[PDB]
């Protein structure tokens, strides 16, 4: 049978300061017991001084990456290029996940 | 007979240019913004003195930061009206803030040309949509028809609209208060209407950033039209 | 006359009076000026407001990073045209990360507005199109027209009154087309262009946009007062 | 499918299809609302030109929507009947979702939005009926009577009339209904409807109909010897 | 939900329904009416899937409503009936059945007679003089066949409903919170508010 | 593309007429004259083979058709409206019937499946009426032998005797002086021919007359012995030769 | 394209009329004359067949009368084409109806049924109206005996009596000044004869060129019969009541 | 008369007057030509220089179908386009299920009956484009064009635009006086020739040759565009039989 | 009027369009003729190539439509081509379903239904062609059935079509009517295919080359068309008697 989830581990932080926020993450991608690369990045920018990285399942955490990146481009298009705020993006966020419900992003995903 | 989106010799779609007309036969709609709010009035034209005239809804809530002045076949903005409180909630729900006042009229005159042979005809409808946001502060917008949205400064649309825009043109200043520009458009009211000026048959409301949008009580709107006398009979 | 009432109708000299009936919608708005050199190219528009009350309408709509245009008739129509190029280099960019060729883009424009001449119902756009853009062959410059017709061009201007811009371009050629790395002159020559083309009118603040795209010059938009540095 | 404009604009820009709806209106049986302090009376003109028709059978011009709301209509007889279900079935959906009975305005504002939408939408014409709709709001007192039209424009009033010669009784109420004092009972609501429609109707025999909607779902409609008690009533303080 | 009981006398139906509802380890509520009016002379009760009880009687309420506005008239209990049957009928080969289980006591103003139908998810229609649903039959049944007459007042029905109810609250494992009562006769429905 | 005509064709006129069908049965009034005689004992369906070319084959066009094994159809007007209705016919005897009740329709029941279809033609969107009027002979157990008109509005009528077409009315007049109800189908069939020899022109024989009966069963042409119940079919297109021997006693 | 052709069959005029609905009603009109009459035991159902021939099979004919359920019948004046498209949705609803309900259809829940489809051919879907009015003769034990007409529009409205078809003004008053609230069944069977007799285009009225029903509780005991009559039934009431 | 005003309606002639109007756009767009050679077939045509702000080379005309057909079109470009589109979406499902790349009869005749199929109903307009195309499939070279009634035949030698007759006449000496046959690079040169012949009847604006190709030897069987040298070399060919 | 225009009734019973799409039948001037011999048939037709740049190879108007039937068109090319398309597609899909070969007579039948259609439905206009269909039918036999704009086919002993098709038909007919049998009693598809030629030049009163005409055969199992130089030798056999 297929199974069209997988595991590619790796570990991210994210912690807020008082005028500051750092997202961090490991460089490692694996399946089973193999490493598949020793650096991949997982913390990417996003634009409007947002970052985020989904972990869990590698294909997931792309996919929901480029569809949020996405939504900030047409965000700017549709909204007289107005910045996205954080609370926004989260917001937003939750909705691309919500969307797929009953077929789930496997990751875990910090802003 | 002939398409429902043909184009004129002069390059205009029949169908809307002949709604643009229907809108002319509506009764008298005007705002005016400012730094202290935007001031939206309308006249009810009630038919009879049977009918009820506070039961004559010709100004609308969007949002709590957006309202909307009609006129024309005022049947035809329920939908545009349906379609605007839908976006602007829809909006919050996926974005957790108030949406754009431009965002908002952009979204209602993309409606606009969807018609043909969809719905079958145009609006007969003008819409004046007026607002506030953080990015681009008071501001007021005339939806038409065609698809088209100006801002506005200041902006009458009905059958008393050139004679109003013309008195708009010589009032308008950029430090109007808010309390200036409720008599100011009573008194352009007052000045195109058929039947005399009331609480009754005419109605104010405005949008501020601390209330929102009000519409204005008769009892309120009473008290600045005998304002207004005073101060006219003031010289 | 008993062959305009719709697009699907040749007269019997073979010419569609609907699609020309679309195009005089284009003469009636107002002056939008294109030009480039070897790094930019450059927007210039006459916006045009209602009154004195009322603000002035957009011209120069950003479709990527890379590419937008300015536009000239019914500015809906642009908007549905626009927003179908905005989707077409945002899937180029998503499946193939590749920013979408201003030439690819200018078929693809062409094709969507040709089904709208040959079917029964619709009506074709209403609208004229000035699309600049910097791809892997350096900067471009295209003039679409309602009919389906695209061409690319170092020059040129739509709208009313148009013809003046058109002709200082036309004489200008060798000069313009060598201001390389120096923006500020290329939109000089812009905005030279687009006053062959005004009458009465002068350009103001709030009168003028300009448009920008370049080697190292992200689509970007100039209203109020930066354009002053230009009037 | 069928998807022809049939509303359209015209040059001077009017709708002629929303127009002659208001015509076929025109044409039907003269239909009168009035409220009084306490209640809303509804009369209908019924044509003696058919005779031999079965009363008990025939198609009654007030109709229930709910227990507390009525409608009753100029205009075409057929067409009126889908206004009048598709009311009927919203006025249950709005007690099933909200568990709560619609209120007048509410219930009028659908109706309204279902003429609306026949007038720009492709391959359908225009409802040829306007509609009076009264009754009374759940545990509310206060009467209810409001009017659409064709257009699918809607509005509350004190008193109206639709149909043929409606411009005559309009005439009657306007200078006979007092705002400051409405029909303080039945009776006088009743006979003030009666009064309205005899400027129009010709025989006071089996032309007129009445029906009394009262607060918290009491409606019952008047039979011939009832309202041919105001009748007479009526014309015996008129030889004066 | 639980115990549902019905009772035909000379003049009346007699539906009794348990009180509580249970959401696996606590009660939730021991208060709960587990019936709808579908019109003056018409009840109906019903037990069975959670959501889907409610969610069917109030369909079927509306419907019949519905009917009553549009004629101006009462069906008969029996007509109300076989329309509920249909529904059940139709829904047994849905999707997702509805799972619920229905009594409908009615007294029917042109014969001048009670009337009893007892009808399961399936859509199995019976007219009876008096039923049950689910395992509530099982303890009562044998009480009923024995002291049960057609001719018995709406008092009598009563008592032997109590019996039921009483052998019910001794053998069940499950605390069903008591019954609501409700009668429905000529006059239509009223609700026995001690018992 | 797309079929763009939702509407319909044909409309009421301010007198009432229905334009199309009036057309419609105009063209029928062109068209070669049909007849059909009902006996006690039997039905006769009759028309002429009006040849295009004398280079075509009469016999590869058949005006006289077998719907099911008991019911026939002959028309007048235009041809390749017939056919397309012979199909449909043909079909939804088997659609809307045999593969319900396993067995043939009636009669009456088949003819007013032919009905509808001509019907909806008349209001449907984006269709012209059909140009054609049949004649359906037909029997079954219960209903007897039975004759049947159907006109292009979708109108239908039973006949003891009638006929259709270029000379109808001179026809009918013939059929009315000569049709008792004692009629054996010999009878019938003499009659046919005398009645059809008045409306043609030019050669009368066998290869220029198309005619068919539903009589007696006929277990020659089932195909099959071992069932008793099945007795083989009450329709028979007589054979150019057994016409011909009817014409000397004529 | 397309547009060029359609006749917009589902317009108003600037008068408020229904064009087709007005020109289908007109096409009724040159119809055979079909009457109903109410009685308080029974109901009549009588109609005139169009100009006849003698070689028609009147027996097994059938072009006026129409049996919809055991308990309701209808009068059939127009199109007979179209007539039978509706009778066969009518015969379907109710049995639906009995099916759902398990209990006979009301008279008027059938008629409103079939009057709202013609209705919606006058508003929308771009077609021609059916050109068709009926007469529905029934009986129910809420309302008893009943009449009904419906005509093109999709209007219905209930009678005591009532005509359809050609010279229904004639008629209308003929059956006015005859009839009576307390008339019976037999009474109401002569004032039908006698009122087509007078207002027919033939020169005389035989059996052959009518078609004759009646709806009676003179069925044994606690049930309605409906009675289709045959040709030699209808030539012996023909006698009966003195017209031949 | 009426019959004119609606496509797929027949006059009283038995004639289609929309696809004869259409014609009439046909006659009024630039020259365009084909040439059947020995192992291929050559392609050019005439582009009106409108302008000096018209970017040289850049506004390419002649288009390609898969890897081995070349189409080119005069009347209303954008409808030419919308059949390409149309031909490149038939070759692709050919090749999809068949494999191997379509035979060129195979597609003119997709072509053929698309084009047909708009001259059936009065919901879709004719094609605005007569269409010369052609290339190499396994049986040799092809050529055809393709008019608005969606009639086509097999070439030697094709011509449409304003300047047809005019071209025509060109062609019929090269089909006279080579009976054996056309080099492919001789094809490039008398193609260059005869639009700059053409052009006479186009001759108040100045103009720019387009030129392509498809030969078994010179390019493998695949559509090429005649580009540098080589185009050049056909420009002066041309501009010295002009002189 | 717009009866004229589309597909509906005339006051007359007409259908103008249908009879305008028969004189469409008669654009490309061009006139064939079919025949039956024992054991074949045999169509031929004019051939017309005005044009020196055009590929005379390329220019027919017969077709193959399946491996036994044959088709011949008078009428313009596209309309023709658009014929053969479907009647292609209906062979093909007609043996795949019923496990045989689609008899000439049934394709025919079903061409001529599918015209019929045209005639009815508004949207759709009548195609401008006249279709003979011609196979040897395995139980027919030589087999010749023609389809035109109305709907109409039936199966002929011989037929012609196009501009001057009374003068071969009459001449046809005076043949047969010698003979008195339905078919030419000859043995080799040759010799029934210069008959063929001979009573077409008889009744044109026209000599034809090689490249004036175009021929087809149809056998027992299949169907094929001539080349130039098979109907060179053709000629060459009318001329030597
Ligand atoms: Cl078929
Ligand atoms: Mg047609």
């Amino acid at each position: 049978q297929f199974n069209p989830y997988g595991d590619n581990g790796g570990t991210i932080l994210g912690i807020a300061g008082e005028d500051f926020a750092v997202l961090a993450g490991d460089t490692r991608n694996i399946t089973d017991y193999s490493i598949n690369s020793r650096y991949e990045p997982k913390v990417f920018d996003c634009g409007d001084n947002i970052v985020m990285s989904a972990n869990g399942f590698a294909a997931d955490g792309d996919a929901l990456v480029k569809r949020f990146k996405n939504s900030v481009k047409w965000y700017h298009f549709d909204h007289n290029d107005k910045k996205l705020s954080i609370n926004s993006a989260a917001r937003n966020i939750q909705h691309l996940l919500y969307g797929k419900r009953f077929f789930p992003y496997y990751v875990h995903t910090i802003i | 007979d002939r398409g429902v989106s043909t184009f004129s010799p002069e390059g205009r779609l029949f169908q809307v240019e002949y709604s643009l007309e229907a809108i002319k036969l509506g009764s008298t709609a005007i705002g005016i913004a400012t730094k202290e709010g935007v001031v939206l009035g309308v006249e009810k034209r009630a038919t009879s003195p049977l009918l009820e005239s506070d039961s004559i809804e010709k100004i609308v809530e969007i949002d709590r930061h957006i309202g909307c002045a009609m006129s024309g076949l005022t049947a035809d903005a329920r939908s545009m009206i349906e379609h605007a409180r839908t976006a602007a909630v829809t909006h919050n729900l996926y974005y957790d803030e108030d949406i754009n006042v431009e965002s908002l009229t952009q979204s209602v005159c993309d409606l606009a040309l969807r018609f043909g042979e969809l719905m079958s005809r145009p609006f007969g409808v003008a819409l004046l949509i007026a607002g506030h946001d953080a990015d681009d502060g008071y501001q007021l917008f005339h939806a038409e028809p065609s698809g088209t949205f100006y801002r506005y400064n200041a902006k009458a649309i009905g059958s008393g609209s050139e004679g109003a825009q013309a008195e708009l043109l010589n009032e308008w200043h950029s430090s109007l208060t808010l309390k200036e520009a409720e008599l100011l458009v009573l008194k352009i009211l007052k000045q195109v209407m058929e039947e005399k000026l009331d609480e009754n048959n005419a109605q104010l409301s405005c949008i501020t950033k601390q209330d929102g949008f009000k519409i204005y009580d008769n009892e309120k709107t009473a008290e600045l039209i005998k304002e207004l006398k005073e101060k006219e009979a003031a010289e | 006359n008993n062959y305009d009432g719709d697009t699907v109708t040749f007269s019997p000299t073979g010419r569609l009076f609907q699609v020309e009936y679309a195009l005089e919608a284009i003469k009636q708005g107002s002056v939008t000026v294109g030009l480039r050199s070897n790094t930019h190219a450059v927007l210039v528009a006459l916006k045009r407001n209602a009154d004195e009350l009322s603000s002035y309408q957009k011209k120069i709509i950003k479709c990527d990073e890379h590419m937008g245009l300015s536009l000239a008739g019914l500015a809906p129509d642009a908007r549905v045209l626009s927003n179908y190029l905005r989707q077409q280099c945002n899937y180029s960019s998503l499946v193939f990360n590749r920013k979408l060729a201003v030439e690819r883009a200018g078929h693809l424009l062409c094709d969507k507005a040709q089904k709208n001449t040959q079917s029964y119902g619709g009506r074709p756009y209403g609208v004229g199109l000035l699309i600049i853009g910097y791809d892997k062959s350096g900067a471009h410059l295209l003039e679409f027209q309602p009919s389906g017709n695209v061409t690319e061009l170092y020059g040129t201007a739509i709208g009313a009154r148009s013809q003046g811009a058109k002709t200082y371009l036309e004489r200008t050629l060798d000069t313009f087309i060598k201001i390389d790395g120096n923006p500020d002159e290329l939109i000089k020559a812009g905005v030279e262009a687009i006053s062959q083309s005004l009458r009465d009118e002068s350009l103001t603040v709030d009168n003028l946009s300009i448009a920008i795209v370049g080697k190292d010059t992200p689509f970007t938009i100039y209203d109020g007062e930066a354009v002053a540095k230009y009037i | 499918g069928y998807d022809r404009a049939l509303s359209i604009f015209s040059p001077d820009g009017h709708i002629f299809q929303v127009e002659y709806a208001l015509e076929a209106v025109k044409r039907g049986t003269c239909a009168v609302g009035v409220k009084g302090k306490n209640c809303v009376v509804l009369g209908c003109e019924r044509r003696s030109t058919l005779k031999l028709q079965d009363t008990r059978i025939t198609p009654s011009k007030v109709s229930k929507i709910d227990s507390h709301v009525v409608l009753s209509f100029s205009g075409l007889n057929a067409d009126s009947r889908i206004l009048i279900e598709k009311a009927r079935v919203e006025a249950q959906s709005h007690r099933l979702t909200l568990e709560d009975p619609v209120t007048v305005e509410y219930l009028t504002r659908y109706v309204a939005g279902v003429q609306q939408r026949y007038t720009q939408s492709g391959g359908v014409r225009p409802f040829g009926v306007s509609t009076l709709i009264a009754g009374f709001d759940p545990r509310d007192d206060e009467p209810k009577l409001y009017q659409t039209e064709p257009s699918g424009i809607y509005s509350s009033w004190s008193a109206q009339t639709i149909g043929r010669n409606s411009k005559t009784v309009r005439e009657f109420l306007e200078k006979n209904y007092d705002r400051k004092e409405p029909p303080a009972t039945v009776e006088e609501c009743v006979k003030l409807t009666v009064r309205s429609l005899l400027e129009v109707v010709q025989t006071g025999a089996k032309n007129i109909e009445i029906t009394v909607v009262k607060p918290d779902s009491d409606i019952v409609a008047l039979s011939s010897e009832e309202i041919n008690q105001y009748v007479t009533q009526i014309e015996q303080e008129k030889q004066e | 939900m639980d115990i549902i009981l019905g009772i035909r006398v000379q003049d009346s139906v007699i539906l009794a329904s348990s009180k509580a509802v249970t959401r696996g380890i606590s009660v939730l509520k021991d208060s709960d009416d587990k019936t709808r009016q579908l019109s003056p002379h018409t009840l109906m009760s019903f037990a069975g899937e959670a959501g889907d009880t409610v969610q069917f009687a109030e369909y079927i309420q509306a419907n019949i409503q519905l009917y009553s506005i549009r004629e101006d008239y009462e069906l008969s209990p029996q007509a109300v009936s076989s329309f509920v049957r249909q529904e059940l009928a139709k829904s047994i080969r849905s999707r997702r059945p509805y799972q619920v289980n229905v009594l409908i006591g009615g007294y029917d103003k042109k014969k001048n007679k009670p009337e009893l139908y007892q009808i399961d998810y399936l859509g199995t229609k019976v007219e009876l003089p008096y039923g049950a649903h689910g395992y509530s039959g099982f303890y009562t049944f044998s009480l009923l066949d024995h002291h049960y007459r057609p001719d018995m007042t709406t008092e009598e029905g009563l008592d032997l409903l109590k019996l039921c109810v009483q052998e019910l609250e001794k053998r069940m494992p499950m605390d069903f919170k008591g019954v609501i009562v409700k009668i429905v006769d000529k006059d239509g429905i009223r609700q026995v508010d001690d018992f | 593309m797309t079929d763009r005509y939702s509407f319909s064709l044909t409309t009421f006129s301010p007198s009432g007429k229905l334009g199309q069908i009036d057309y419609a049965l105009t063209a029928v009034k062109q068209g070669v004259t049909s007849l059909g005689i009902k006996a006690t004992n039997g039905v006769v369906i009759a028309t002429e083979k009006k040849s295009s070319s004398p280079l075509a084959m009469s016999e590869t066009l058949s005006k006289v058709s077998l719907l099911t094994p008991d019911i026939g159809a002959v028309y007048s007007g235009m041809g390749p409206d017939y056919r397309v209705l012979v199909d449909k016919s043909r079909k939804v005897a088997h659609t809307s019937y045999k593969r319900i009740y396993g067995e043939y329709p009636p009669t009456k029941l088949l003819v007013s499946e032919v009905a509808k279809i001509m019907q909806e033609a008349t209001q449907s969107g984006g269709v012209r009426p059909f140009g054609v009027s049949l004649l359906i002979a037909g029997h079954d157990e219960f209903n007897g032998f039975s004759l049947y008109q159907v006109d292009p509005s979708g109108s239908y009528f039973p006949w003891k005797a009638t006929a259709i077409g270029k000379g109808s009315v001179a026809a009918k007049t013939f059929l009315e002086k000569r049709w008792n109800d004692e009629l054996e189908l010999e009878d019938a069939i003499h009659i046919a021919l005398l009645t059809l020899k008045e409306s043609v022109e030019g050669e009368f024989n066998g290869d220029t007359i198309e005619l068919a009966i539903i009589g007696d069963e006929n277990p020659d042409l089932l195909g099959y012995t071992g069932i008793p119940t099945d007795k083989g079919p009450r329709f028979r297109k007589l054979t150019s030769q057994e016409i011909n021997d009817r014409l000397e006693a004529l | 394209g397309s547009r060029r052709y359609d006749s917009r069959t589902t317009i108003f005029s600037p008068e408020g009329r229904l064009y087709q609905v007005e020109y289908a009603l007109e096409s009724i009109s040159h119809a055979g004359t079909a009457i109903g009459i109410m009685a308080s035991d029974g109901i009549v159902l009588a109609a005139e067949r169009k100009v006849t021939s003698t070689l028609l099979e009147q027996d097994t004919s059938t072009e006026k009368l129409y049996k919809l359920n055991d308990k309701i019948a209808v009068a059939v004046a127009g199109l007979t084409a179209d007539a039978e498209i509706l009778i066969n949705t009518a015969r379907i609803h109710a049995q639906n109806y009995l099916k759902t309900y398990n209990e006979d259809i009301p008279v008027e829940i059938l008629v409103r049924r079939l009057s709202d489809i013609k209705q919606g051919y006058t508003q929308h879907g771009g077609l021609r109206p059916f050109g068709v009015s009926f007469i529905y003769a029934g009986y129910d034990d809420r309302y008893g005996y009943q009449l009904y007409t419906s005509n093109p529009s999709g209007n219905y409205t209930g009678w005591k009596a009532i005509s359809v078809g050609a010279n229904t003004s004639a008629a209308q008053t003929l059956l006015q000044m005859d009839y009576k609230d307390d008339m019976k069944v037999d009474d109401a069977i002569e004032l039908a004869l006698k009122t087509l007799s007078k207002t027919t285009d033939s020169s005389a009225l035989t059996y052959d060129r009518l078609e004759f029903a009646t709806i009676r509780k003179g069925a044994n005991d606690g049930e309605v019969y409906q009675k289709i009559f045959k040709p030699q039934e209808i030539k012996d009431i023909l006698v009966k009541t003195g017209i031949t | 008369t009426g019959y004119d005003l609606s496509n797929s309606v027949f006059s009283p002639d038995g004639r289609n007057f929309q696809v004869e109007y259409a014609v009439k756009a046909v006659e009024n767009g630039t020259t365009s030509i084909g040439i059947k050679c020995n192992d291929g077939v050559v392609f050019a045509v005439e582009k009106l220089i409108t302008s000096k702000l018209l970017v040289p080379q850049k506004n390419v005309k002649i288009q390609v179908v898969d890897r081995h057909i070349g189409c080119v079109y005069s009347g209303l470009i954008p409808d030419g386009r919308h059949l390409v589109n149309r031909g490149r979406e038939e070759a692709a499902s050919f090749k999809k299920l068949y494999k191997t790349p379509i035979p060129i009869p195979a597609f003119a005749d997709r072509l053929g009956q698309y084009v047909q199929a708009h001259t059936l109903y009065n919901s879709v307009r004719p094609f605005g484009v007569s269409t010369i195309f052609g290339g190499v499939d396994k049986n040799g070279a092809h050529l055809y064009m393709l008019e608005p009634s969606g009639s086509y035949w097999g070439y030697k030698g094709a011509a449409t635009g304003k300047g047809r007759q005019s071209a025509k006449a060109e062609l019929e000496k090269l089909v006279d006086h080579h009976p054996e046959g056309l080099s492919a690079r001789e094809a490039v040169k008398q193609a260059a020739k005869i639009i700059y012949l053409a052009h006479e009847d186009n001759k108040e604006k100045d103009f720019e040759l387009e030129i392509s190709w498809c030969s078994l030897s010179e390019t493998n069987g695949l559509h090429k565009f005649v580009k540098g040298d080589l185009l050049q070399e056909a420009i002066d060919f041309a501009q010295k039989e002009i002189n | 009027g717009y009866d004229r225009h589309i597909t509906i009734f005339s006051p007359e019973g007409r259908l103008y369009q249908v009879e305008y799409a028969f004189k469409a039948t008669n654009q490309t001037n061009i006139n064939s003729l079919a025949v039956r011999g024992k054991d074949c048939t045999v169509v031929i037709s004019q051939k017309k190539v005005p044009d020196k740049l055009l590929d005379p190879t390329t220019v027919s108007y017969i077709f193959c439509i399946s491996r036994t039937i044959g088709m011949v068109v008078n009428g313009p090319i596209p309309d023709a081509r658009n014929a053969a398309l479907r009647a292609k597609a209906e062979a093909a899909e007609f043996r795949y379903k019923y496990g045989y070969d689609m008899p000439c007579d049934v394709l025919a039948k079903r061409m001529a239904n599918l015209s019929q259609i045209y005639t009815q439905r508004a949207y759709m206009r009548p195609l401008g062609v006249i279709l003979t269909f011609v196979s040897v039918d395995e139980e027919l036999g030589p087999s010749i059935y023609k389809t035109d704009p109305a709907g109409y086919y039936v199966g002929y002993k011989a037929t012609a079509t196009g501009p001057k098709q009374q003068e071969i038909t009459t001449n046809l007919e005076n043949h047969f009517k010698k003979s008195k049998i339905d078919h030419i009693n000859e043995e080799s598809w040759e010799k029934v295919v210069e008959f063929a030629i001979t009573h077409m030049i008889d009744a044109l009163g026209t000599e034809f080359s090689k490249n004036d005409l175009e021929v087809g055969v149809a056998t027992k199992d299949k169907f094929f068309t001539l080349s130039a130089e098979n109907i060179e030798e053709r000629l060459v056999a009318i001329a030597e008697q």
